[PDB]
RNA sequence: GCGGGGUGGAGCAGCCUGGUAGCUCGUCGGGCUCAUAACCCGAAGGUCGUCGGUUCAAAUCCGGCCCCCGCAACCA
RNA sequence: AGCCAGGAUGUUGGCUUAGAAGCAGCCAUCAUUUAAAGAAAGCGUAAUAGCUCACUGGUCGAGUCGGCCUGCGCGGAAGAU
C-alpha cells in the first residue's frame, strides 16, 4: 500500500505541518476521515479491526503534528 | 476581471523572464546531466565530489521544480478565473484570487532573492555624493542628486540622516555624506553607484551656455564594528634578559628587559625602560595589542585606498546615467533605459532604472 | 594509552584492571579508550 | 607617587568663595550685491566627562570611575 | 553472569536538511502484534544498511546487585656531589 503520510497529507491539503507542533497548532483532522482512509488500506495492514487501524493512523498523524 | 488577465500575464512574463535569466533550458540540462553523473555508482567515490553534486542537484532541483510547479498553477488559475468569470461564482472568484495572491507572493520571494543575491544587500547603507568637473554648476547638480535621492527614499519608506554635508561657497554643496537604513537598502541602492552627467543651459554662466556638469554617488554598506579579540597568551613568546647598559650589581644579575613575540604575526615588542620585570611586561604587551591593531587597522586602510583608486574620476568619459534637460531626455548607459519626464526623476522616479538594473544583474 | 591521573569507563565495553599495582582500563571495542593511572 | 584639566559646533572664562553659564569665532533668519565673500541688522545653541554623595540648593564642595595632560620614577 | 532462542507493526513519526531511515538535530514520541521487542541506550552507515542492546521466552541451579557509615592501604608523586 501507499505511504500513510502522503495520505494524510493529500486528506489535509496542507505540506508541511511539523514545525513547532505542540507550541502551535498548524494543520488538524478528523477522525471519520482518519477512519475512511484507514478501511483503504486495509489489504496490507496488519489487522482484523479496522478500529486498531484507524487508532493507529490518528496516532501518526498526531506524530506528524496534526491534532485530530 | 482584466487586471486579474493583467496580473497573469505579468506573471507570465516575469516567469519566462526567470526562466531565461536563469536559463532554464540550460539549467534543466545541467540538472540532467548531474542525476545522471549521480546515477553513476562512480559518483560517489570521491566525497567532496558526491557532495558537491548533490548540493548542485539540490539548488537546480529547486529552481527547476519551483518553476515546473508555478508554470502549472499560473496555468491552473487562468483555467479556475475562466470558469469563475463564466459561472459568476463570487465565492470561486475570491478563492482565485487568493490563490493567485499566494502565487504572486511566491514568485515575488523568487524574484527578491534573484534581485538580492548579494551577502550585504540586505544591511542599511551610505551614499555618498561628491561633485566634479562642473565647478559651481557641478556643486548645485550634486544638491540636486541629493534631493532626488532623498525623495526616492521617502517614496520606499527607508530612513535617511545626513551624516554629513559640505556646501559649496557660491552654491549646491561640495559633498554629502547620507544614512540610508531599511530593509535591503543597501541591495536597493548599489546599483546607483557611479558618476551622473548632467546637461543643461548653465545657470550660473553669464551667456547661458549650454554647459555639461558631473556628479558622483557612492554607495557602501553599513559595517559593524569589529569584536576586539583578546592575544591569546598561547601565541605569545615571553623572553626575560639583562636591560643593556645595565649598571650595578643589581642591573647587571636582574633580568627585566621584556620581549614578546607573537607567533602567528611574527611582530616582536621590546620594553626595558623600567626596573620591575612586571612593568615592562605590561608596557610591552600594550605596545603589542596596540601593533596588531594598527596592523589591522592599516590593513583595512590598505581596502578603503584600494576602493578610492578603483572609484570612476568624476568627469568626462565616466557616467553611467546621462540627464539631458534640452533634450528633455534621461538615459542610463549601462541598460540603455530611457524616460522622457525629466520633472518626474529628479523628483525621485528612479524605480524604473533600479529596476531595471537590478533585473540586468 | 591515556596516561593520567583519572582512569574511568568511557564506554561500556571498558573494563577496569589493575595490573602490577596500577589501575588500567582496557576496552574491547576502542583502542582509544585505553588508560593508565599515572 | 605628586599635580592639573574635561563647560553651546571650536577655542577659552565662570569653580576658588554653592544660588547667577560669559567672550571670540562658528550656525540660523533678514538686509547690501547681477551674484558670492566682506559688511550691516537680528536670533538660536551647553541642564557643565560619568556616576554617585553633601546640601533647602552643586558647573562650583566631596568620593569613585573614564579620558587627557604634566611632572616624578632614584642609590641599584 | 554467561548461555540459547528471540529482540516485531503502522513506521524511515514528520520537518530542516544536502541527506537524516532509533541513533546531525529539530521534533513529536503514540497505538498495534504480545512472551517481549525503545518512535530507541550504545556501536556503526554519506545515507540506508549493518552491529548491538533495553525488553522477553527456554535450559543450568545458589546466590546476586549497588549504594550508606567506618578502619587500614593504592595511584596522582619530576632536580640537580
Ligand atoms: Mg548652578
Ligand atoms: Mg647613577
Ligand atoms: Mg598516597
Ligand atoms: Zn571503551
Amino acid at each position: 500500500t501507499p505511504p500513510a503520510a502522503v495520505l494524510l497529507k493529500k486528506a489535509a491539503g496542507i505540506k508541511s505541518g511539523s514545525g513547532k507542533p505542540n507550541k502551535d497548532k498548524v494543520g488538524k483532522i478528523s477522525r471519520a476521515q482518519l477512519q475512511e482512509i484507514a478501511q483503504t488500506k486495509a489489504a496490507d495492514m496488519t489487522g482484523a479491526d479496522i478500529e486498531a487501524m484507524t487508532r493507529s493512523i490518528e496516532g501518526t498523524a498526531r506524530s506528524m503534528g496534526l491534532v485530530v | 476581471i482584466n487586471p486579474v488577465n493583467n496580473r497573469i500575464q505579468d506573471l507570465t512574463e516575469r516567469s519566462d523572464v526567470l526562466r531565461g535569466y536563469l536559463d532554464y533550458d540550460a539549467k534543466k540540462e545541467r540538472l540532467e546531466e548531474v542525476n545522471a553523473e549521480l546515477e553513476q555508482p562512480d559518483v560517489w567515490n570521491e566525497p567532496e565530489r558526491a557532495q558537491a553534486l548533490g548540493k548542485e542537484r539540490s539548488s537546480l532541483e529547486a529552481v527547476v521544480d519551483t518553476l515546473d510547479q508555478m508554470k502549472q498553477g499560473l496555468e491552473d488559475v487562468s483555467g479556475l478565473l475562466e470558469l469563475a468569470v463564466e459561472a459568476d461564482d463570487e465565492e470561486t472568484f475570491n478563492e482565485a484570487v487568493a490563490e493567485l495572491d499566494a502565487l504572486e507572493e511566491k514568485l515575488a520571494q523568487l524574484e527578491f532573492r534573484r534581485m538580492f543575491s548579494g551577502e550585504y544587500d540586505s544591511a542599511d547603507c551610505y551614499l555618498d555624493i561628491q561633485a566634479g568637473s562642473g565647478g559651481t554648476e557641478a556643486q548645485d547638480w550634486a544638491s540636486m542628486l541629493e534631493r532626488m535621492y532623498l525623495r526616492w527614499a521617502e517614496s520606499r519608506g527607508f530612513k535617511t540622516e545626513i551624516i554629513k554635508e559640505s556646501e559649496g561657497e557660491v552654491a549646491g554643496i561640495k559633498s554629502v555624506t547620507i544614512k540610508i537604513s531599511g530593509d535591503y537598502a543597501y541591495g536597493w541602492l548599489r546599483t546607483e553607484t557611479g558618476v551622473h552627467r548632467l546637461v543643461r543651459k548653465s545657470p550660473f554662466d553669464s551667456g547661458g551656455r549650454r554647459h555639461t556638469s558631473f556628479s558622483s554617488a557612492f554607495v557602501y554598506p553599513e559595517v559593524d564594528d569589529d569584536i576586539d579579540i583578546e592575544i591569546n597568551p598561547a601565541d605569545l613568546r615571553i623572553d626575560v634578559y639583562r636591560t643593556s647598559g645595565a649598571g650595578g650589581q643589581h642591573v647587571n644579575r636582574t633580568e627585566s628587559a621584556v620581549r614578546i613575540t607573537h607567533i602567528p604575526t611574527g611582530i616582536v615588542t621590546q620594553c626595558q625602560n623600567d626596573r620591575s620585570q612586571h612593568k615592562n611586561k605590561d608596557q610591552a604587551m600594550k605596545q603589542m595589542k596596540a601593533k596588531l591593531y594598527e596592523l589591522e587597522m592599516q590593513k583595512k586602510n590598505a581596502e578603503k585606498q584600494a576602493m578610492e583608486d578603483n572609484k570612476s574620476d568624476i568627469g568626462w568619459g565616466s557616467q553611467i546615467r546621462s540627464y539631458v534637460l534640452d533634450d528633455s531626455r534621461i538615459k542610463d548607459l549601462r541598460t540603455g533605459v530611457e524616460t522622457r519626464n525629466t520633472q518626474a526623476v529628479l523628483d525621485g522616479s528612479l524605480d524604473q532604472f533600479i529596476e531595471a538594473s537590478l533585473k540586468a544583474g | 594509552m591515556k596516561v593520567r591521573a583519572s582512569v574511568k569507563k568511557l564506554c561500556r565495553n571498558c573494563k577496569i584492571v589493575k595490573r602490577d599495582g596500577v589501575i588500567r582500563v582496557i576496552c574491547s571495542a576502542e583502542p582509544k579508550h585505553k588508560q593508565r593511572q599515572g
